[PDB]
């Protein structure tokens, strides 16, 4: 929905309040999103590196 | 995780505790001679 | 066991390191005079030259 980024997406157990669209924790980094069709919360983690 | 990583220390906590225990036993049994 | 704040030095070291990392990672959201703080948008919204 216009928010772009790379990573790997999994199921999550967070409970968004019925009007938010995504979430961030500290230093403003997105961690979870809500798919506009299924209306479920998905969790984003970066692709592995080192 | 934004290109930054944290590396683990070489010595784990059990080894540090073991060193401290060895030092304490040495000073408690042999005086200062073991130094 | 009872009294707290007896280990101020180690806590101070940890807090200083964490704060330095936090401010460094937060500095990623500043324009520095450019039109946007995100690189993908300026890539996909404006002429390369
Ligand atoms: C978005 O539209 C789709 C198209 O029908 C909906 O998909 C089905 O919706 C019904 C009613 O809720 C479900 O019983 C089906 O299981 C859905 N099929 C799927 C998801 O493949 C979908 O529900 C709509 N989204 C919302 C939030 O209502």
């Amino acid at each position: 929905n216009g928010l772009t980024g790379t990573g790997v997406l999994t199921e999550s157990n967070k409970k968004f309040l019925p009007f938010q669209q995504f979430g961030r924790d500290i230093a403003d980094t997105t961690d979870a999103v809500r798919d506009p069709q299924t209306l479920e919360i998905l969790d984003i983690t970066p692709c592995s590196f080192g | 995780f934004n290109g930054l990583t944290v590396l683990p220390p070489l010595l784990t906590d059990e080894m540090i505790a073991q060193y401290t225990s060895a030092l304490l036993a040495g000073t408690i049994t042999s005086g200062w001679t073991f130094g | 066991s009872s009294t707290a704040s007896a280990l101020g030095k180690l806590q101070d070291v940890v807090n200083q390191n964490a704060q330095a990392l936090n401010t460094l990672v937060k500095q990623l959201s500043s324009n520095f005079g450019a039109i946007s703080s995100v690189l993908n948008d300026i890539l996909s919204r404006l002429d390369p030259p």
